This record gives structure tokens, C-alpha cells and sequence, in this order.
């Protein structure tokens, strides 16, 4: 038994095939009350919960190097999304969970990583993606990958409408294998939660 | 330092020779050094030597 | 040693596993501050030049290493071979200020001018790559620079990173190998 | 009078790697604080130890495939930072900027097959002194080697030892070299049970005593 | 023998801002005493804090006039030391000689009407992120703002806070900038009673943490 | 905060009024002695030149700042590029004395001559503006100078205020703004 | 001082390097510093927070 139940606000998620949590670059957030926001920033705890996003269908024809990316923050229709339209500046980290459920008779391996300041990588650079916070998903071992990263960037606070510091990537490392007893394909989903959400600079109403 | 090998103390004050760092709170904030030192070195399982 | 590889937890085995003796290592040359601390040349130039470390060549020791990091910080030294006098201006200055002598201006002295300059950007750290949807009011924010220099003519520019700090590593690539086994080249040897 | 001085010939020139500092001209600048900024690294070898990157096999894959036929050699490569198989690793990326190395290089093998796929492998370090590497586990058995099988733990790590005549070895390879100066590594497949088309990912990282010395700027610019 | 010395290349040139001093040639001069001479200032920001100067509105007036119609926006301006409205202030006069700033800027509003003229105002800081500033107190209410009325005390002071992505902001504005990078300040008139043609003088001064760094000589000469 | 503005008593509010946190300031660059301590050029020249800081350009950092003060005091440094030898003479000297070698005379040495000179006026302090009905026995008293220099030819003159003291501030103006909103100009940015 | 950043003590005596000040009576005769520090910072009237 490798059971892990994660809780973010009034939302929880539990796996029975956990391989642990990978923390990237740091175990904690740096100072959220710096000189750039004077003392006007505030934390908004109601935005710290899980939202969902479909990533891609892991099929037998997708070869090594096949890669899907999700730039964060992404479109959000909950309180976090409202925060982006209501405040000039924000900062937060991410608690990311990615599930690829098929069955134990499937083979192959997916590399799930969190990359700061994304750039389209060469196929040669794809061999070094493990330099970034990551974890793997191989049907023989697990169905869930879990990574937790802090806020970062040249600026202590950001304007997400103009810049996206983090981007989740899932790359095929070894192609999916199927048999008569295996799942024919595996859909890959993300369960994401923003952490330590802080906002500054109240914006006017649209009226 | 790194790649400075002069014995004699600098003729110019530090606030001129370099920019001055400020803090809000050079410490041991070396993530990769921690990461590397935390690497598993043992042997999982029983041994027959 | 066998382990649960999916976890991505670092594993470092040693030769002791099969009877060897791990030896002593001296890693001074792979020290970041030490390795980045040497002059590197900037090829493109012009009478007016804005100092940007990304103009460094992508395969040179400094440029390769800098690009193998996401964020960085450092003070700087520059060697400039120029005609007439050299004027430097800090990050954020109107290009027009370069014509004024009260900004740090070095009077011509053969064979070139060496100078120590401080970091001067409005950010706590700079980046080699910036994922902006735009970033306005493969491009980097204009604020990412170490000021600018101007002279009647700028013939050569060397730049040196002082007190360098590197964060969040990125891919660093060796030469692509065509041969069936190894990349072979002519190594120095006596005549 | 004043202090006499001898301005010495052969001294004074700019050397791009000199151990001096320039004179300042713009003082009193205080930087924005960057206290506790995440992800810092101070030595290239810390990240080279902690983050193994992939080797390159066959048609450009980070893995080796289990053979369906009666051939047991899965892969063979030069113990060289300039080897084709190491060409995409972070380790070789750093190594190209140094003239010499010494120490341990670690190989990691992660099995990718389904729960019902089983196999038994072997990795051997063939030192220099033989003309061609053996393509048989039986011949390679006489070398330093390790055998492991498939199970709950998917990864196996092995240390390629530094065994040479000199205390240091060149990172680069000369054109006049026929056989690799530091030998080879051979990965074999003892057997397998229903493991056809199943994969074994292989990556490398710096060992505890791996060392790189003598900085160099060799790439064409 | 004598002391050997290496005369270094790249050093020795005159830099107009260098940290050295020249050699003297005419000694022993004693100056007339100037003990306790009045009006001395040692930092430009002390006078910038103590002496607020006027903003410039409409056709060149240091004040804003109460609207007789149903339009409530009295003024709107860029939070920029290079703003047209700040162009005659001492604060902008000093700021042009520095590349970056940070901190609080204070606005002062002094009502000039007769005893029988009354009004209620509102000032709001509109941060960046919206395309155009709101021309309505109702929309601007959601921002950081202050409302005050007329009475015995004729002046009201408000602090424009420094809220930005970077720790410092440029004093100058680039030609490629559409919308002001630091946002706007909007002054509204909630209502008034017999205050037609009555005036509200507005001036600015440096706040307690206002800061200017990186000296520059930018004007055409 | 509301106050009686007619009194002219200084009022400095802070962001704490509405819940903010006032931050830390470092004001070294706005220090008078520091800011005035840099070389500035004097454009008009001639074989015989009387050193007068008011010949400084009105829009340069030093000249703008000096004119933003009524009274001042300082020692001085000068850099002179000249042909032949340079002779300096203190405030109050007959112009004819400039031809005599026993007054401080610097023999030509390439590329120019740098010198430290003391304040030398008969007044306790000097002024940038003087409201004289005449002042005789937009004009300043002739006694307001730092002496004079002479050479066969004077090609360039830089001047530096040392130990500067400024009294009674005066208006300092930014560039007149034509635009509807802000004065915009080309700020340095990498290529 | 202001914009001098050399560590080593001057080779020339002070009475040569600079003019010498005299007194009749550098003290705290900084009018503007006093003026600025005297600025009202409070809040006139009663508060409801
Ligand atoms: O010629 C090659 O080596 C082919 O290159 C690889 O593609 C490179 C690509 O060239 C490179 N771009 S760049 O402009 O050169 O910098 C970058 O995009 O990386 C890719 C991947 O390179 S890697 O080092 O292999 O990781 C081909 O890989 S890919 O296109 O699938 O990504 C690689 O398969 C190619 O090598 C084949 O061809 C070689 C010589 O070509 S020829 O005989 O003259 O026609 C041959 O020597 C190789 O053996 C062969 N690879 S094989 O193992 O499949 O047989
Ligand atoms: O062209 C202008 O901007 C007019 O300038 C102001 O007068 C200046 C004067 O030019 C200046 N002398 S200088 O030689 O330029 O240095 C100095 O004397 O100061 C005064 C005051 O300038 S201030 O910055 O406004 O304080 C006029 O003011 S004044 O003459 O009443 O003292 C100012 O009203 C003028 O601006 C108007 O014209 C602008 C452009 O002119 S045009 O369209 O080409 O014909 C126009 O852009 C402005 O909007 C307009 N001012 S408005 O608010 O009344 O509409």
C-alpha cells in the first residue's frame, strides 16, 4: 500500500499507487511581503483548491519525445480566475497531481515535469528534461505523479495576463504498450491547486 | 570568491568596487547541494558478501 | 542498488558495491562563481551598444553555461577598444543621455578601457528565457540589460561576470555526434 | 625625492582569465533583495549527481529494447564523455568544457514493461586491452559485472569505475584513436519471459568522486 | 635594486565620475568663516518632502475647477514623473536626473472656495491592468481611494502607493509605451453645494520612503 | 489627513492611513555632496579663461542642480587639455600675472592636466543669482570666480566641485511636456 | 565625504589637498533636514477603523 491523500481547501484527492511527492527548487515560498507591493497585498485562501484539466490521450502511436504542455495559470472559472481579473498583481505556487490510469498490464513510461520559463525544446534537449522538478508514471508501478513547486520569477509579484512562470509538461519517454489484458489507451488528467495565493492592486469595476 | 587571486586588500571601498546586496527576512540556500547530498547510497534488500 | 525509479529520488551508488574504494574529489573548476569569472567576447557591436549577456555566443564556455541556467545575477567588468571617449549609462536611461559627458565617461587611453560596473536592473534577478504572452504595455524584456556604452567607434567588447549566481538549471548540449562511436578530433601533441 | 620603480617588461598585459579586478566608476548601488531565491546551484557537479539524463541508443531513443531473437547484447558503448551514446547527456554537456576527468560515472537502468513482463539483465565494464568487446554474457562474466532481475523496484544503478594508467583521462578523443582508451560498457539480456518489445531506459549521472579539471573553450565560434 | 612594478593595460584613464582626487598645487588657504549660514540642505529629498510644488492642469493652472455639469471626473493623470501634469513640479525636476525610483508620492488638495461653498471629493489610485481609467466614482470605488469633504481644514493629503511587479520603476517613459506602466490617479467630485467656479489646488511632494537611484545626465546640450 | 493648509506647515502622510506598510529608503544618490562630485564640461573657452561655475550648462545634472540653489561653497578640481604650459592664478589677480611662471604653472604632459584647487574668493559663500541694484564702485559680481587659467591654447575644460555645500533651494525644471499625457523618449533596450 | 572611494590615506596633507575652513562662534545646521523631520504624519480628528 502506497496511499496518499492530499487536501487543498474543501477539496481532497487520494491515490493508492503513490510514489511520493517531488518538491522543486525549494520546500517553501520566499517572502510574500516585499517592497514592491508596499503593505497592500493580501492572501486569498478561498482560491486554494483543486481545479481540473484534461491533458491528452496516451496512445500506442505516440513515440518518444511526444510532448503536451500546459502553461500556468490557465483559464480558470472559479475564484482564482476572478482574482486575475480583479487585481493588478499576483503570486502563488502550484500543487500538481497528474493521473494516467490504464491497468497493470500496460507498459511504457511518461515523464511529468514542471518547467520555469518555457521554451520549445529540441529533440536533443528532451534527453535532459529531468533537470527540472519531475516524476515518472509507469503502469507497472503507479497511476499518479505529484509535484509541488513555489512561486518564482524576476519579479516578486506578477501580471499573469502578460507572463506565465510555470508550465506543466508530460512527455512520452517509452511508448505505451497494450495486450489483450491491457487498457487500449490511457487518458491523462491533471488535478491542480494554486498555493499561497496573494494579490495586490485592486482594479476598478467594469460597470 | 571565484577566480581572484590577489593577496593585497583592494584600494577601492567595497561600495564602489561592487553593487551592495540587501536582504529581507549569502546563506545556505543551495538547493542542488542539498539534493545531491540527500542521494541514496545504500543497498535496498539483504546482502550476501 | 535497486530502487523505485518512478519517485525520481536521487540515487548515487559507489564502487564499494563490488569491492572498490571511492576516491577524493577536488571540484574547484566546476564551481559556478569561478567558472563564470573570465572574459568572453561580444561579436556584434556598433557605436552605440546596449550590454546584454545574451549576445554572448551560445557555444562558448560562458554563454553555454549561462544558458544552462534560468535566472542569474552578477556584477560586471568590461574591456572596450574604442575610438574617442567611452560613455556608459545605467539601465533605464534615455538613449540620448549617452552623448553627455557627466555620465561615467572614460577618456581614450591606449590600448583599451577596462571598467568595473555594478548590476543595475530593476529586478532582483534576471532571466535567460522569459515566457511572456507578450510582456508589453523568443523575446526578452528590454529591462534585462547592464546599461549601454557609446564611443565614436567600438572595435571590441569583452565582458566578465563577477559574483555570479545561477538558478534553476537547463539543458546543456555537447557537439552532435555523427560517428559510429565517438566524436574524434585533433588533440594537441608535440611535433 | 620620490619612490623609484622599475616598470617591468613582459608584465601588464590583459589576460582574459587574469586574477585581478577592474577599477570602479559608479558607486553606492544597492540591489533589490534576492534573499532565498529558489533553485540555486553553486557547483556543476551537484546537479550532475542529482539529475541523471538519458543515453542515446539505436535510432535516437533513450532506451534499449528486449531482443526477440537469440542475440543477447543489448548495447555496447565507449566509456567516453565524447561517445555517441552520451552525446545528449548533461554530463557530456559539462565535460566538453574541461580537458581532464577522473572518477566514477553512474548508469541507471529503469525497466518499463508491464507487470506480466519479466527479464534478467547484466552490465559489464570491459577494460581496455582486448580488441573488441565480447557479445556474450559468458565471456563478459570474467570482467567486473552485475546481474539483476525484474520486480517491484524498477531501477538498478551501477558504477563504472575509473581504472586507468594515468591519474586523469582526457574528456575528448583524438582522431588517431582506434580503440577507446578507457574501454567499454556492455549491457546484456540473460533472458526474458514475455518481455518482447518492452523497454529499458538508461541514464547517467556523476558519481561521488567524479571530477573535472582544466577549463577549456573548444567549440567553433 | 628597486621595486618591480607592472604598469597594467586598461587602467589609468580619466573617468569623469572616478573615485580619486587630484594632486594639489597651492596650499595653506583658510576660508572666511561660514559658520551657521542659513538655509542649508544636504539631500534633495529633504526639500522634496518639505516643500510641495504644484501640478499643472487644463490650460496651465495649478488647480482644478468644480464642474457645473453632470460630469464628475475633475482630473486624470499618469502616475509618472514624466507626466504632463507633474512637469512643473520640483519632484519631476529632480527625478529627471535619475534612472529609477521607488516609494510613496504624496498629493495635497487645498480647497479655495468661500465659506458658503461646500463640496465632497474622492481620489483613487487606478493600478495598471485596465485599458482606460474609469470616469465614474462608482467604478473607481473598487480601487484604493479616499473621500473627503469641505470644512474648517482646507487641505487633504493622500499617498499614492508604490505597487509594481519590479522593485524599482523607471522615471522616464519609453516611446513604445501605450498605457502608463504605473497606472493613474483620478480625482472626482461626488457633489458640491454652491461651489461653481471654486477651485481645488493640487500639489505633490516626496513621501517617507520615496527613493531615487542611479544618477543620469539626459538633457540635450 | 486634513490640515490647515494656509499655515504652510509640512505634512507627510503615509500608506498606513489606508492599511499599507511604509518601506525602507536608501538616499545616497540624492546626497548633495555626492551628486555634485563629478566632472562637468565648460563649453566656451579661450587661451585666457576665468573659472566661473555659471558657465556650466543650465540643463546638465551639475548646472541644473547648482542653479537650484541660491548660495554655495566648494573646492575644485579641473582637467585641462592645452597646448604649451598652463598657469593658474587665484581670485583677485591682475590678468597680467597669468604670463608669469612663478604662479602655479603645469608643464605640458600628455594627454591633459588634472589639478586640485582651493576655494579662493573673498566671500564666505558665493551665489548663483545676485540682486544688485548695480553692485559697482542679470550680472554677477566679478569677485565670484575660482581664479583663471592660461595656455597657448585651451582645447577642453572639465570642472569638479569638491566638498560642495548648497543653501536656499530654487526652482528646478523638467523638460516642457507637449504630449497629452507623458513625455516619451527612446529608453535603451537590447537589439 | 561624497563620491570618493579610495581606502588608502592621502599622500598629501590636508592643508594642501583642500582649503581650510574656519569658524566663529561641520555642525547640524541642516535646516531642510529639520523641516522635513518636523512634518505632520498623524491624522487630524477621530478615527473609525
Ligand atoms: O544525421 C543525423 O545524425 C540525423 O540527426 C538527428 O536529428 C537531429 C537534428 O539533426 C538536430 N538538428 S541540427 O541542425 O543538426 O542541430 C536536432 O534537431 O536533433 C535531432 C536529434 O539528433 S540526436 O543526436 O540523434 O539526438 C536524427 O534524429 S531525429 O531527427 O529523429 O530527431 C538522427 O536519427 C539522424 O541520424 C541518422 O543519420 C545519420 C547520418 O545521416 S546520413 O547517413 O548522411 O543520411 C547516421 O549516421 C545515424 O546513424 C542515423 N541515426 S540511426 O541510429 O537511426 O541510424
Ligand atoms: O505650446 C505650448 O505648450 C504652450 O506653452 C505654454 O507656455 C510656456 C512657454 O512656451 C515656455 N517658454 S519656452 O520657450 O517654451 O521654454 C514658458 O514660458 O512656460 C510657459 C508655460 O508652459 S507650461 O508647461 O504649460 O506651464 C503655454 O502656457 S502660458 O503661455 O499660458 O504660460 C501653454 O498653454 C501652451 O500649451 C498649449 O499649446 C500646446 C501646443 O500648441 S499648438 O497646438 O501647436 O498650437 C498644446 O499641446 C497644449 O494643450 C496647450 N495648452 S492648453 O491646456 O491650454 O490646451
Amino acid at each position: 500500500d502506497r496511499l496518499l491523500t492530499t487536501r487543498n481547501g474543501h477539496t481532497t484527492s487520494t491515490t493508492q499507487s503513490s510514489v511520493g511527492v517531488t518538491y522543486g527548487y525549494s520546500t517553501e515560498e520566499d517572502h510574500v511581503a516585499g517592497p514592491n507591493t508596499s503593505g497592500l497585498e493580501t492572501r486569498v485562501v478561498q482560491a486554494e483548491r483543486f481545479f481540473k484539466k484534461f491533458l491528452f490521450d496516451w496512445t500506442t502511436d505516440k513515440p518518444f519525445g511526444y510532448l503536451t504542455k500546459l502553461e500556468l495559470p490557465t483559464d480558470h472559472h472559479g475564484v482564482f480566475g476572478h482574482l486575475v481579473d480583479s487585481y493588478a498583481y499576483m503570486r502563488n505556487g502550484w500543487d500538481v497531481e497528474v493521473s494516467a490510469v490504464g491497468n497493470q498490464f500496460n507498459g511504457g513510461c511518461l515523464l511529468v515535469a514542471m518547467v520555469p520559463e518555457w521554451k520549445a525544446f529540441d529533440t536533443r534537449e528532451k534527453y535532459q528534461l529531468t533537470l527540472f522538478p519531475h516524476q515518472f508514471i509507469s503502469p507497472r508501478t503507479n497511476m499518479t505523479a505529484h509535484i509541488t513547486v513555489p512561486y518564482l520569477g524576476v519579479n516578486r509579484y506578477d501580471q499573469y495576463k502578460k507572463h506565465k512562470p510555470w508550465t506543466l509538461v508530460v512527455m512520452v519517454l517509452s511508448p505505451l504498450t497494450v495486450s489483450n489484458t491491457a487498457a487500449p489507451q490511457i487518458k491523462v488528467y491533471a488535478n491542480i491547486a494554486p498555493t499561497y495565493v496573494h494579490v495586490a492592486g485592486e482594479l476598478p469595476s467594469k460597470e | 570568491s571565484g577566480n581572484t587571486g590577489s593577496i593585497i586588500n583592494n584600494y577601492y571601498m567595497q561600495q564602489y568596487q561592487n553593487s551592495m546586496s540587501t536582504q529581507l527576512g549569502t546563506q545556505n540556500n543551495d538547493w542542488f547541494s542539498k539534493l545531491a547530498s540527500s542521494a541514496f547510497t545504500g543497498l535496498f534488500g539483504a546482502l550476501l558478501a | 542498488t535497486t530502487t523505485t525509479g518512478e519517485s525520481a529520488d536521487p540515487v548515487t551508488t559507489t564502487v564499494e558495491n563490488y569491492g572498490g574504494d571511492t576516491q577524493v574529489q577536488r571540484r574547484h573548476h566546476t564551481d559556478v562563481g569561478f567558472i563564470m569569472d573570465r572574459f568572453v567576447k561580444i561579436n556584434s557591436l556598433s557605436p552605440t551598444h546596449v550590454i546584454d549577456l545574451m549576445q554572448t555566443h551560445k557555444h562558448g564556455i560562458v554563454g553555454a553555461l549561462l544558458r544552462a541556467a534560468t535566472y542569474y545575477f552578477s556584477d560586471l567588468e568590461i574591456v572596450v577598444r574604442h575610438d574617442g571617449n567611452l560613455t556608459w549609462v545605467p539601465n533605464g536611461a534615455p538613449e540620448a543621455a549617452l552623448s553627455n559627458t557627466s555620465n561615467p565617461t572614460a577618456y581614450n587611453k591606449a590600448p583599451f578601457t577596462r571598467l568595473a560596473l555594478p548590476y543595475t536592473a530593476p529586478h532582483r534577478v534576471l532571466a535567460t528565457v522569459y515566457d511572456g504572452t507578450n510582456k508589453y504595455s523568443t523575446q526578452l524584456p528590454a529591462s534585462f540589460n547592464y546599461g549601454a556604452i557609446q564611443a565614436q567607434a567600438i572595435h571590441e567588447l569583452l565582458v566578465r561576470m563577477k559574483r555570479a549566481e545561477l538558478y534553476c538549471p537547463r539543458p546543456l548540449l555537447a557537439i552532435k555526434v555523427t560517428s559510429q562511436d565517438r566524436y574524434k578530433q585533433k588533440i594537441i601533441a608535440p611535433a | 625625492g620620490i619612490f623609484p620603480v622599475a616598470c617591468a617588461d613582459g608584465y601588464g598585459g590583459l589576460v582574459t582569465t587574469d586574477p585581478k579586478t577592474a577599477d570602479p566608476v559608479y558607486g553606492k548601488v544597492y540591489n533589490p533583495p534576492k534573499t532565498n531565491y529558489p533553485g540555486r546551484f553553486t557547483n556543476l557537479l551537484d546537479v550532475a549527481e542529482a539529475c541523471p539524463t538519458f543515453l542515446r541508443f539505436d535510432d535516437g531513443k533513450p532506451y534499449v529494447v528486449t531482443r526477440a531473437d537469440d542475440t543477447r547484447l543489448l548495447a555496447k558503448f565507449d566509456v567516453s564523455l565524447a561517445a555517441k551514446h552520451m552525446s545528449n547527456t548533461y554530463l557530456s554537456g559539462i565535460a566538453q568544457y574541461y580537458t581532464q576527468y577522473s572518477g566514477t560515472i553512474n548508469l541507471h537502468f529503469m525497466f518499463t514493461g508491464s507487470t506480466d513482463s519479466k527479464a534478467r539483465y547484466m552490465v559489464a565494464y570491459i577494460p581496455p586491452g582486448v580488441e573488441t568487446p565480447p557479445d556474450t554474457p559468458e565471456e563478459a562474466a570474467h570482467c567486473i559485472h552485475a546481474e539483476w532481475d525484474t520486480g517491484l523496484n524498477s531501477k538498478f544503478t551501477f558504477s563504472i569505475p575509473y581504472v586507468s594508467a594515468a591519474d586523469y583521462a582526457y574528456t575528448a578523443s583524438d582522431t588517431a584513436e582506434t580503440t577507446n582508451v578507457q574501454g567499454w560498457v556492455c549491457v546484456y539480456q540473460i533472458t526474458h519471459g514475455k518481455a518482447e518489445n518492452d523497454t529499458l531506459l538508461v541514464s547517467a549521472s556523476a558519481g561521488k568522486d567524479f571530477e573535472l579539471r582544466l577549463p577549456i573553450d573548444p567549440r567553433t565560434q
